[PDB]
RNA sequence: CGGUAGGGGAGCGUUCCGUGUUAGGGAGAAACGCGUGCGUGAGCCGCGUUGGACGAAGCGGAAGCGAGAAUGUCGGCUUG
RNA sequence: GGCCAGUGAGACGAUGGGGGAUAAGCUUCAUCGUCGAGAGGGAAACAGCCCGGAUCACCAGCUAAGGCCCCUAAAUGACC
RNA sequence: AGGGUGAAAAGAACCCCCAUCGGGGAGUGAAAUAGAACAUGAAACCGUAAGCUCUCAAGCAGUGGGAGGGGGACCAGACCCUGACCGCGUGCCUGUUGAAGAAUGAGCCGGCGACUCAUAGGCAGUGGCUUGGUUAAGGGAACCCACCGGAGCCGUAGCGA
């Protein structure tokens, strides 16, 4: 876990969300920023500034180039909920909960090792 | 009455039941009750399989030879076979020693000609 | 003369034992 | 060699080169040699078969590998009609053998 | 030597106290794993990690002495 | 004889008799056994029927009841 | 309902992304895998990654036998973790002659929650004394509830209104 940046106490959810990060996982820093800008989901934010947050900083803070960057870890967890009350019928069948999210991803270089070799007689 | 505070005491009375539950398929290893009804099974069946383990093979040995009888010649019964050794005087070659059928079937072939001579 | 091995063995009371059964 | 000795109530075909967790052998101490002339079956080319109980000649020789209850299996039972949960561990020195001399 | 209600006969552990500013600890309690060794059993002993302070061997004494169900109580957290 | 109990609406099968049509695992008594406070083997599956009535381990043998074509081990064994 | 970061807060300048909410670094501290949701922070619950099993197989599904596979072994010696398949196999408790259920109670977890105490009497074990044994109130220069106090109660002879 090289660089891990994001936040908490988000106004989103844990169900509707996450389904967006599960698609950017194992994807480069580009293949992830070219899909979010097309995702008609609210989860796209502040998850949009997220992929950009994990990056950029890891460029001047650590020795990580803009390329070879791939979302290694990513998961949405439920934080603190608030027990609200809403009338309906004598007030009894109610609890209410606001599943907040505080995802925490991380970026890192990519392995891979290519070394093509051929013979060219002349 | 302010008890002596169970605290960690009642904490060890449940986790100990969890350690035992670390190889079950269902969720009978993530709840004291789901395991409670699970341990009892491995508490009764265990008291059975221990005595059943002997019987479980009692049928096996006989089945091992049974599958070896339908090829030789004594299509009758392996009982007469045991009867031969009984009337003979061979306290060996037991249901467990019947493993001579699968491996080295040359030794189990000798007794085949010794049972006929006796009876 | 005490044996320097960390562990005295005098003879006091230690305990009043028990008093009957039940 | 296909030997059939007696552990007191058990009669395995203990093939030379393998160990057998026998019962208690008060007669034999730790790392001591044991001989059971009660063997029935014998390898030597063709599986020989003696008449009178056990064998009259030859025998089995080996050395015990220390006695110990190995692992407490801890047997137990249970009842439904009434809560009766009890546990009991069985020792059993499971004294292992050895032997090596093999033959057809 | 199956065993309910019951009767009788033996013990472990927890808080505290007497025997203890003796001894163990910052070269370090508590929380979790493991060695799956040990006892008939509830458990005990040793130890790694984490973690942050004291706790407490043995016998006895005094207990508000360990519950997964009493449409329990309080709080938190699943499912539809 | 003394200390502490528990339990008083039990059920079923065989046998000997009252109730009902000698109809009911129905009901009410006596006797024995089982269940009820003991599994298991067998009757396909049925606690109360039958055998046998479990300190424990054991890839150890022989039997009871019930069976032996296959399915779950065991005679399409012999004679009429 | 709601307790305590640390010894003192030095409780976080500046720098980078964002709407000058939020986070990550740079630093301070023995610690912030202690920083205002903050100490040690388990369980129920909710996820990621890794090994194995997983579409022709079914019934509170574990257990006994048990192949293969991903690793760890020993200079074979056939073992330590997952488990295809196979023989059996209808939770617990309470209440009942009798249920697994269409008998009932229970969503899960932590904590919490049911024969204790006073006086007196009758027994059992044990201890001191002994046909004798033993006090209650009170007094007390009391490291101490001792001593004194035996007023009183119980027993060895009983029986009868």
């Amino acid at each position: 876990d090289e660089i891990t940046t994001r936040g908490y106490s988000i106004s989103m959810s844990v169900d509707k969300a996450r389904r967006v990060i599960d698609q950017i996982r194992g994807r480069s820093y580009a293949e992830t920023l070219m899909i979010l800008e097309l995702m008609p989901y609210r989860a796209c934010y502040p998850i949009f500034k997220l992929i950009y947050s994990a990056a950029a900083n890891a460029s001047h803070n650590k020795q990580f180039n803009k390329a070879n960057l791939i979302i290694s870890k990513a998961e949405v967890n439920k934080g603190i909920t608030l027990k609200k009350v809403k009338p309906r019928a004598r007030g009894r069948s109610y609890m209410i909960l606001r599943p907040t999210c505080h995802i925490t991803i991380v970026l890192r270089d990519i392995t891979h090792f290519d070394s093509y070799d051929k013979f060219l007689e002349s | 009455m302010t008890r002596v505070k169970r605290g960690y005491i009642a904490r060890r009375r449940r986790k100990k039941i969890r350690f035992f539950a670390s190889s079950f398929r269902g969720a009978h290893s993530r709840l004291t009750r789901t395991i409670a009804q699970q341990k009892i099974r491995a508490l009764v069946s265990a008291h059975r399989d221990r005595d059943r383990q002997k019987r479980d093979f009692r049928r096996l040995w006989i089945t091992r030879i049974n599958a070896a009888i339908r090829e030789r010649g004594v299509y009758y019964n392996y009982s007469k076979f045991i009867h031969d050794l009984y009337k003979r005087q061979l306290l060996l070659n037991r249901k467990i020693l019947a493993q001579i059928a699968i491996l080295n079937p040359n030794c189990i072939y000798m007794i085949y000609n010794e049972i006929i001579k006796k009876e | 003369f005490r044996l320097d091995n960390l562990g005295p063995q005098p003879g006091s009371r230690k305990r009043p034992k028990r008093k009957g059964r039940g | 060699i296909f030997a059939v000795v007696v552990i007191g109530s058990r009669q395995y075909i203990v093939i030379p080169g393998r160990w057998i967790y026998t019962q208690r052998l008060k007669g034999a101490t730790v790392n001591d040699k044991i001989v059971l002339n009660k063997v029935l079956l014998v390898g030597t080319k063709a599986s020989t078969y003696i008449g009178t109980p056990i064998v009259t000649n030859a025998a089995v020789h080996a050395v015990v590998e220390e006695q110990l209850l190995d692992d407490k299996v801890i047997v137990f039972k249970y009842k439904k009609k009434k809560n009766y949960r009890r546990n009991i561990g069985h020792r059993q020195p499971i004294t292992r053998i050895k032997i090596t001399g093999i033959t057809g």
